[PDB]
């Protein structure tokens, strides 16, 4: 039972998309003003903004919005407060709402940078929501907001002091931040607020969860000769737990927990949540969308244009020709449209499918198909978060047209470890268990997983029980993308650890009888680890398709069989050693929780005893002396199951898993076939 | 907190009592009870822990409490305190506070759970197990040969 | 009506498993300790093992993960009060 | 085995949204003509 | 098989905007405020601000659209409307159509009015349409097994 | 529907009233309970049944 | 208690929006004491009422 404090660093973003002003268009800039070279030379200042609020009148005090009827100076006016009035979001009521006389608004200053409205934040600075920076004068904080009266430009035509005011903009200063978005089109290298900078665009950063691994893997040192645990009789001064570097405990516990129970449900005590992946992200069932109908927006008020008209009552002709006239019952200038109302148009479904297909696949393509950005500094370290965040990936690669109408997975995406993702439901659940922030005090319980004392029934006495724990930050944790974690600085500190245990209130004499009975020699304890295997790892240098392994002469009493698979070196720490400095990947180790994907990357294997006698023996298999796993298209007669594989390898696997195969195949029963089986995880394409 | 468990706020004792009284699991190390013993109205099918963090109000030096009326985000693209036509102008938003990144804030953490749709149980056994349709203590002599008051 | 000429490709996925080959003489599982495991040929003499693998090429360094399957058992005895003793056996690839 | 007649009042509504001109923009009115007082008379 | 129409959840209008965010525009010019000595108030033109600035007033240009409803209709249509019995359809205008009432060309180039089935057909009632019952519901692209076998 | 914004007070047709709008009423279903719970008396001394 | 009162009391959208308690699987404190079965999403009530 452990208590401690965790900090997840700066690189932790648990949600897709951003949070601030997310509805605003991804190229629309906020109200602002910048400087232009005078055209010494008195540089001028240009303003881009608008004034939504409607008031009463303008004088040198400001804009008046109130009327205190019972004021001491008769009907004294009430001017808007310059610290929070007018509210940025207050607007008009009705779609028509004909224009008022005067108006006001809010506008930034030329000092602060310019950022698009999409992803813009600035902390408030007074009880009423003011964002104006504060400055210390005379030891007291004061504001700096300052009006900026304004007026028609028709000024340019006749009349004089008749110049009256018609739009007060209030202008101030913020401490703008953009916590979770970044620039996706910056036109100029320099940063001085240009005219063109009013068209910069920003997009959010890929979501990235970080949490504790499944079953708290890595938290306790197993199989490490340097730091072996101990459980021994106190007075004995002699050990009772032994270990080698090959007994691979954690995978064995994974498999055992698979066997004696279900997995698709989660238990909070031990973080039991195996890491899945959506079956449609890995394999694409792309068949377009249903869009026989067109969609169509419309004019907020219904009809867009118009055309005044005039009533003409039918003052009919006299005798012959029909004349006309005008009427005074109606108005004189009427709004009327003609024809279909003006309308825009959008294709709905294909847009949603395209958005999803880009966002959930394209961003994870292998790095060698992306191109650096322009005018943004990007880290020179190819593992950190920034590098993965800021590269640019062409959307033309994947879109509605790719492999249309076929069930397939891209060859680029076959070798990408697909459990490193953000729809991996187990990871989402675990990361939400701790919370969404970055500073987290936590309180957990860790099991004991060494089989040889996992179930042992102890008997009265005094024992010494002691064990070691890891302080590394990429072993005890796990990301969603695969970036390093020592670089970004996420730390973890263990304060208190206490041990709990439970007993049975067994009756006295019954327990005494059982104890005496169980101390006898002939009824001792037998235990057997689930996996019961060795572990051998052999290197495979890049771009090689041949691996020989030789084992010198020895006896083979009571063998069981071979299991094998393939692994990426970048995703596997070294064994035994208490800390692997050359390890720079915080994704999901397959070697320690059973997540393999390379199984399709094999061709065949061959075995021999004493270098001359093959062992399928006696010409059993269709091929002479080799298990022909998969054939290329040249295998004109041996591909089976409408796919790549050969019959005989299929037969061998089906036998060794289900004892099916000598009497025609079929679907084995449910309870006999579990999550990590063969047939549950087979897909031809 | 020295006693809470399962990343929640529920004392170990109550968890032990519930697990024993429902499925007699709890003296051999906990684990997920099997399916058929766990029906709709059960306990373990209706138990959910949750936790979050919020912004502390005494350490973030620039904390400024903000009412609802003066809160603006997505301004100039949504209504004002109602579902009607959009109003206002664009501006940086004032307050959903930040909790991630290089600019975090001092925060505290809260934890709770939800266990609707079941009854809290306590068995009248000597060691909280389901050993028979009639419990043992109900046969204990002292409870079947006299009277007692309950509080 | 205007479909171009085409060729066909096929391939399979075997996510999240292991590849197995058990040491029977008929590739079945008729009990844990397999029959060939106790035959006189492979239990009262020496032998040397040679395995050859053919794979599909990649670009980054990799590891071949081989799992020899043997027995691992432990017997635990405890005669007196507060004294516990054990013994392990891991048949071939022993200690 | 019972038989009867049931009336769920006027506050019975089993669908979200409506069925009458669902697409039409919310603000827009339909064709109409109203009256005003000319003060120049 | 069974039309289970609940309406759609739409209590908020969904609006679209101008690619730039601000609506129309109108040139404007800065002014200052030389005191109005002994009298009202002057109002000159300062020289610090370039005298052609962009500004809108009031709200900004915006268009409305009903997302959920629109999607539902697309759906009902594409999935129930087309498979209606042949007799409820009329030939298209000024385009050729094969007279053989079986081949693909006829099966396609006919047209069925989206007015028959709408966002309000039997609204609120779990029910199935008369013309559809005696028409095979296994001949339908929403099929799972047929899709799987076609893609394999 | 019910009017979600009414600029004026008198409902008389006016120029402003071209801006009123609407909003659909919330749905509420009504039916017979599960297993007809309550349709049959029980557990009450007032109206005990008889076999 | 009647329908119209539940139909015409309006509540600000801002109280809940896509920037609420982000990232955290969590329930609103005001909603831990409101009967989660008097709720229109309910499948059983819907089926019974349609029937
Ligand atoms: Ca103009
Ligand atoms: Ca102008």
């Amino acid at each position: 039972d452990i208590r401690g404090v965790l900090d997840r660093g700066p690189t932790f973003k648990p949600y897709s998309g951003t949070a601030y002003n997310a509805l605003a268009p991804k190229g629309a800039p906020n109200s602002c003003e910048w400087d232009e070279d005078d055209t010494r030379n008195g540089k001028k200042t240009h303003v881009y903004a608008q004034a939504p609020f409607a008031g009463e009148a303008i004088n040198k005090n400001g804009l008046q919005i109130g009327t205190n009827g019972a004021a001491t100076e008769g009907n004294k006016e009430i001017y808007a407060d310059k610290t929070y009035q007018p509210e940025p979001q207050i607007g008009e009521s009705q779609w028509n709402e004909a224009e008022s006389s005067v108006a006001g608004g809010r506008v930034l200053k030329k000092t602060t940078p310019m950022k698009p409205c999409y992803g813009s934040y600035a902390r408030p600075t007074n009880s009423n929501g003011g964002q104006g920076v504060m400055v210390e004068q005379n030891g007291k904080l004061e504001s700096q907001v300052e009006m900026q009266f304004f007026s028609t430009s028709v000024n340019a035509m006749n009349e004089a002091n008749a110049i009256q005011p018609k739009l007060l903009l209030y202008s101030e200063d913020v401490n703008m931040e953009t916590p979770d978005t970044h620039l996706s089109y910056k036109p100029g290298k320099s940063d001085d607020n240009s005219k063109a900078m009013l068209g910069q665009q920003s997009m959010p950063n890929r979501p990235n969860y970080i949490a504790f691994r499944d079953n708290f893997i890595g938290l306790m040192y197993y199989n490490s000769t340097g730091n072996m645990g101990v459980l021994a009789g106190q007075a004995s001064q002699l050990n009772a737990v032994v270990d080698l570097q090959d007994r691979n405990t954690e995978l064995s516990y994974q498999l055992l927990l698979d066997s004696i129970g279900d997995r698709t449900r989660y238990f909070s005590m031990w973080n039991q949540a195996v890491d899945s992946y959506d079956p449609d992200v890995r394999i694409i069932e792309n068949h377009g969308t249903e869009d026989e109908l067109p969609n169509y927006c419309f004019p907020l008020g219904g009809i867009g244009v118009t055309d005044t008209y005039q009533a003409i009552k039918a003052t009919n002709g006299n005798g012959g020709a029909t004349t006309w006239a005008q009427d005074n019952t109606f108005a004189e200038r009427n709004e009327i449209g003609v024809g279909n109302n003006f309308a825009m148009e959008i294709n709905l479904n294909a847009n949603l499918w395209r958005n999803f297909l880009y966002s959930n696949i394209a961003l994870y393509l292998p790095d060698k198909l992306k191109y650096n950005p322009t005018n943004v500094e990007i880290s020179d370290n190819p593992n950190t978060y920034d590098y993965m965040n800021k590269r640019v990936v062409a959307p033309g690669l994947v879109d509605c047209y790719i492999n249309l109408g076929a069930r397939w997975s891209l060859d680029y995406m076959d070798n990408v470890n697909p459990f490193n993702h953000h729809r991996n439901a187990g990871l989402r659940y675990r990361s939400m268990l701790l919370g969404n922030g970055r500073y987290v005090p936590f309180h957990i319980q860790v099991p004991q997983k060494f089989f040889a004392i996992k179930n042992l029934l102890l008997l009265p006495g005094s024992y010494t029980y002691e064990w070691n724990f890891r302080k590394d930050v990429n072993m005890v944790l796990q990301s969603s993308l695969g970036n390093d974690l020592r670089v970004d600085g996420a730390s973890i500190k263990f304060d208190s650890i206490c041990l709990y245990a439970t007993f049975f209130p067994m009756a006295h004499n019954t327990a005494s009888t059982l104890e005496a009975m169980l101390r006898n020699d002939t009824n001792d304890q037998s235990f057997n680890d689930y996996l019961s295997a060795a572990n051998m790892l052999y290197p495979i240098p890049a771009n090689a398709t041949n691996v020989p392994i030789s084992i010198p002469s020895r006896n083979w009493a009571a063998f069981r069989g071979w299991a094998f698979t393939r692994l990426k070196t970048k995703e596997t720490p070294s064994l035994g050693s208490g800390y692997d400095p050359y390890y720079t990947y915080s994704g999901s180790i397959p070697y320690l929780d059973g997540t393999f994907y390379l199984n399709h990357t094999f061709k065949k294997v061959a075995i021999t005893f004493d270098s001359s006698v093959s062992w399928p023996g006696n010409d059993r298999l269709l091929t002479p002396n080799e298990f022909e796993i998969k054939r290329s298209v040249d295998g004109e007669g041996y591909n089976v199951a409408q796919c790549n594989m050969t019959k005989d390898w299929f037969l061998v696997q089906m036998l060794a898993n289900y004892n099916i195969g000598y009497q025609g195949f079929y679907i084995p029963e449910s309870y006999k076939d579990r999550m990590y089986s063969f047939f549950r995880n087979f897909q031809p394409m | 907190e020295g006693y809470n468990v399962a990343q929640c706020n529920m004392t170990k004792d109550w968890f032990l009592v519930q697990m024993l009284a429902n499925y007699n699991i709890g003296y051999q190390g906990f684990y997920i009870p099997e399916s058929y013993k766990d029906r709709m109205y059960s306990f373990f099918r209706n138990f959910q822990p949750m936790s979050r963090q919020v912004v502390d109000d005494t350490k973030y030096k620039d904390y400024q409490q903000v009412g609802i009326i003066h809160q603006h985000n997505n301004s100039g693209f949504v209504g004002y305190l109602a579902p009607t036509m959009r109003e206002g102008q664009a501006y940086p938003a004032n307050v959903p506070y930040p909790l991630i990144g290089k600019t975090a804030v001092d925060s505290i953490t809260q934890k709770k759970f939800l266990c609707d749709r079941t009854l809290w149980r306590i068995p009248f056994s000597s060691n909280f197990m389901s050993m028979g349709a009639l419990t043992d203590l109900g046969q204990n002599l002292l409870y079947a040969n006299s009277a007692h008051a309950l509080d | 009506k205007t479909a171009v000429d085409s060729i066909t490709q096929k391939k399979f996925l075997c996510d999240r498993t292991l590849w197995r080959i058990p040491f029977s003489s008929n590739f079945m599982s008729m009990g844990a300790l397999t029959d060939l495991g106790q035959n006189l040929l492979y239990a009262n003499s020496a032998h040397a093992l040679d395995m050859t693998f053919e794979v599909d090429p990649m670009d980054e360094p990799t590891l071949l993960y081989v799992l020899f399957e043997v027995f691992d058992v432990v017997r635990v005895h405890q005669p007196h009060r507060g004294v516990i003793e054990t013994v392990y056996l891991r048949t071939p690839f022993s200690a | 085995d019972i038989r009867g007649v049931l009336d769920r009042g006027p506050t019975f509504k089993p669908y979200s949204g409506t069925a009458y001109n669902a697409l039409a923009p919310k603000g827009a009115p339909n064709s109409c003509e109203w009256d005003e007082d000319d003060t120049q008379v």
